[PDB]
RNA sequence: GCGAAUUCGGUGAUCCUAUGCUGCCGAGAAAAGCCUCUAGCGAGGACAUACACGGCCCGUACCCCAAACCAACACAGGUG
RNA sequence: GAGUGAGAAUGCAGGCAUGAGUAGCGAUUAGGCAAGUGAGAACCUUGCCCGCCGAAAGACCAAGGGUUCCUGGGCCAGGCCAGUCCGCCCAGGGUGAGUCGGGACCUAAGGCGAGGCCGACAGGCGUAGUCGAUGGACAACGGGUUGAUAUUCCCGUACC
RNA sequence: AGCUGUCAACCGAGCGUUGAUCCGAGGAUGUCCGAAUGGGGAAACCCGGCACGAGUGAUGUCGUGUCACCAGGCGCUGAAUAUAUAGGCGUCUGGGGGGAACGCGGGGAAGUGAAACAUCUCAGUACCCGUAGGAAGAGAAAACAAAAUGUGAUUCCGUGAGUAGUGGCGAGCGAAAGCGGAGGAUGGCUAAACCGUAUGCAUGUGAUACCGGGUAGGGGUUGUGUGUGCGGGGUUGUGGGACCUAUCUUUCCGGCUCUACCUGGCUGGAGGGCAGUGAGAAAAUGUUGUGGUUAGCGGAAAUGGCUUGGGAUGGCCUGCCGUAGACGGUGAGAGCCCGGUACGUGAAAACCCGACGUCUGUCUUGAUGGUGUUCCCGAGUAGCAGCGGGCCCGUGGAAUCUGCUGUGAAUCUGCCGGGACCACCCGGUAAGCCUGAAUACUUCCCAGUGACCGAUAGCGGAUUAGUACCGUGAGGGAAU
């Protein structure tokens, strides 16, 4: 759970630095949540993934 | 032996004759070179050169 | 347009000591075409040579492997047709007997 | 090429009846095949006789406890 | 202007010595004689003996091999000796199925797996399916014949 | 004028001025496997459906087509379940795989160095993943610069410079501005505000409604509101555009412009202009060019004497050509023997180039600079914060760029940058998109060259060479 269904937003990779400055690759990965939105105004439910970022710009209507 | 030349004038159904008719031979004589009673062994090249042109020019008068 | 014509199919004739043997039977014995079956090689050889054949007896023989300063080398895969006329026993002359 | 007699017994299986029978707990494949029932298809059809036919493709030689396979060897080893 | 100089790197390649005409010549059966062949014979062919195996060192297969099988020819290399012989070299020949063993029938463990879900991507699993015998279903037997195939060819009688 | 590829010849046959062998171009045939795609499979081998033919007394058998999966258009149908959707059926059009290097975007070591090692280095390397193109990427300022009345898109090369810096200030790493050049296109197009239209969704005041206006009549662009598509109109930094606001008005006429009268736009037609296979929308097509590419052809001059020799292409002496004395071969060092060389000539067809026309498009119911306000100028964006990445810059006082998460504005007396930050000045105008040239490489083809190797060398491979052979396999790999 890491691809936006939407916009395609996926993961990142960085490093993990420690107080000694030893680093490690890590990802910081999309807030994807569960939706489960409608397509058509009536109310057909079709569960996707998607970020918290499209949700909050009413990319999805969760109708 | 013949040309491709000649091979124009004829219609399908005859050009298809003179094709059968060389399928025949060709297959009387493997069985004569094969039996070893054929000496003239260029007679194989020619006829099976001739079955060449003869689906060369059926198939030149199908597309053009 | 292709025709097919029944002589496509059978090569050659098989001239050996066991196949004159068979012959004084009237048992006739081709090379046909490796792709061939029984049916067909049947339907050819009664289209050819306007004979009743009662059988048809099929065997496949691989190619004999010959040595060279090179290395080897193989010769063709054949099959053969044995095949057993009727009892009318109208003869096949092609062979030379 | 011709070709005699071939009858009685005894013994006897690890093979058959046997996918049996009896005990036991550890509690012992699937699918097609076959049979059967209706859904259905249906104006023809079922059994039989006689004659005439079609029966496809691949393997088949030879070795195979071995000098022919696995072991570099015509190898005291290995092989269901 | 240098791929410019070798005796050493348990240096690399090839050719050749020393040991040395020395060790060995691969079981626990064992050979002999007469004749033949041939340039040549302990080893090949034939006969007569002797011996060994005989729950095999006999007969038939699977896997694996691949022409080694048969006939004719050969004798340079191979054979731990010689070889006229050979599983070696050469040429030609030889493997015949409705019923045998498989496929065209069926599935098991498993494999792959439409869509599928999961996973940054690469991919992971998996449904329906479809393969997959070591198993289930399914009709042929005795005799004869070739130098070489034989429930295959033929003969007799069958079955699907 | 000889041919039947070659090792590699022998036999057996034939063809060729009636133009063969040969060479170049375009076609035909093109089994099976392979993305492999009717189904299956141990790649090259097994089993089919359907349609049209063939063949049989009939089944058997044969031939040619066609039949995978996904993605997207369009048409039909619309489960649970009513709207409907998911799906299902059909008909099209694409996708799939390969490839030596070069490109771009991601993921990302360790040996090593630091005389140990962890930050750091190695190194964003090796490798991996996704994708291309003939190149790519970048590209038209929310840039630099520094008070100069300065540069002006991008890319690449040289410097600046092993500098400023950076660094367990260790081993190490390391710019840019400016300056000199190759190239030129300091190239183009949208969004928005308004105007028109069409359609969709909530609606009628169902009535004095909208229309530039006056007149008269009818009485609904539904009155309206909103969202979407299309067209105008705009395209900017000295800010620009829109809305109204002002003089002179220039290709012809007609139709529309709720209605008819006169006036305001939109629209047709014949002009004329300007461009086009272009980044600036494409496509099809004629005609031409002693333009090119893919075969070729011609091409001057010694039978010279004597001599050594098996043989002159050696030595001695004579001639000769030269726009040709390059290089090979021929019985030994050949400009005059052969192929050629210098120099010229040649293309039916195919392909690559231009050029001229059909064709295509746009511009002209119209131009220009003024005078004064309202609206517009790319929004879950900028900025801010947390944790990272990358910059010469290793978290530092740390700007610029950038990912994930949270919060989250303004439309120009805005907003961004000028190394924390603030004020003033200056430069610019983000959150939209295209874009040639200069630059990188060589699987393959052509032609050349070497103070390159010369058979233990040069490619692993001058010869069976990725062969024989070794390995279960990835793979290793000769000798002649
Ligand atoms: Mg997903
Ligand atoms: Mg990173
Ligand atoms: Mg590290
Ligand atoms: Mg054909
Ligand atoms: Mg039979
Ligand atoms: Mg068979
Ligand atoms: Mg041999
Ligand atoms: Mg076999
Ligand atoms: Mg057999
Ligand atoms: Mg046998
Ligand atoms: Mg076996
Ligand atoms: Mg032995
Ligand atoms: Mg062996
Ligand atoms: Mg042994
Ligand atoms: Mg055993
Ligand atoms: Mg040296
Ligand atoms: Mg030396
Ligand atoms: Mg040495
Ligand atoms: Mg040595
Ligand atoms: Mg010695
Ligand atoms: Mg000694
Ligand atoms: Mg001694
Ligand atoms: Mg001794
Ligand atoms: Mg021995
Ligand atoms: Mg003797
Ligand atoms: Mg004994
Ligand atoms: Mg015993
Ligand atoms: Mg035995
Ligand atoms: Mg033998
Ligand atoms: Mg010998
Ligand atoms: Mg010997
Ligand atoms: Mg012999
Ligand atoms: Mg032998
Ligand atoms: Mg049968
Ligand atoms: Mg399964
Ligand atoms: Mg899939
Ligand atoms: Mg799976
Ligand atoms: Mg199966
Ligand atoms: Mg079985
Ligand atoms: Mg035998
Ligand atoms: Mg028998
Ligand atoms: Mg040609
Ligand atoms: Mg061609
Ligand atoms: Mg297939
Ligand atoms: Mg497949
Ligand atoms: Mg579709
Ligand atoms: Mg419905
Ligand atoms: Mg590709
Ligand atoms: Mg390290
Ligand atoms: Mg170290
Ligand atoms: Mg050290
Ligand atoms: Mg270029
Ligand atoms: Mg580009
Ligand atoms: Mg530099
Ligand atoms: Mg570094
Ligand atoms: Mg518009
Ligand atoms: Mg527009
Ligand atoms: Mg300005
Ligand atoms: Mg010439
Ligand atoms: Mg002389
Ligand atoms: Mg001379
Ligand atoms: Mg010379
Ligand atoms: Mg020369
Ligand atoms: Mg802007
Ligand atoms: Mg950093
Ligand atoms: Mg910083
Ligand atoms: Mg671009
Ligand atoms: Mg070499
Ligand atoms: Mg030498
Ligand atoms: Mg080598
Ligand atoms: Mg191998
Ligand atoms: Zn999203």
């Amino acid at each position: 759970a890491a691809v936006c269904d939407i916009c395609g937003k996926g993961p990142g990779f960085g490093k993990s630095v420690s107080h000694s400055h030893r680093r490690t690759s890590r990802r910081w990965n999309p807030n994807i949540q569960p939706v489960r939105a409608v397509t058509r105004p009536g109310g057909n439910k079709q569960r996707i993934n998607a970020c918290t970022s499209c949700i909050k710009a009413g990319k999805v209507s969760r109708a | 032996g013949t040309t491709p030349g000649e091979l124009r004038e004829l219609t399908d159904d005859e050009l298809k004759d003179k094709l059968r008719e060389s399928k025949e031979e060709l297959f009387n004589l493997r069985f004569q070179m094969a039996t070893g009673q054929l000496s003239n062994n260029r007679r194989l090249r020619t006829v099976r050169q001739e079955i060449a042109r003869v689906y060369t020019v059926l198939r030149e008068r199908e597309l053009g | 347009a292709t025709i097919t014509d029944p002589r496509d199919i059978i090569l050659a004739p098989v001239i050996s000591e066991k196949s004159y043997g068979l012959i004084e039977d009237n048992v006739y014995t081709f090379v046909v075409h490796p792709d061939s079956n029984k049916t067909q090689i049947k339907i050819a050889i009664e289209k050819i040579f306007d004979v009743k054949v009662d059988s048809v007896n099929t065997a496949n023989r691989q190619g004999k492997r010959k040595r060279t300063r090179t290395g080897f080398g193989k010769r063709k895969s054949t099959k053969r047709a044995i095949v057993k006329l009727a009892a009318g026993s109208k003869p096949i002359d092609l062979f030379g007997a």
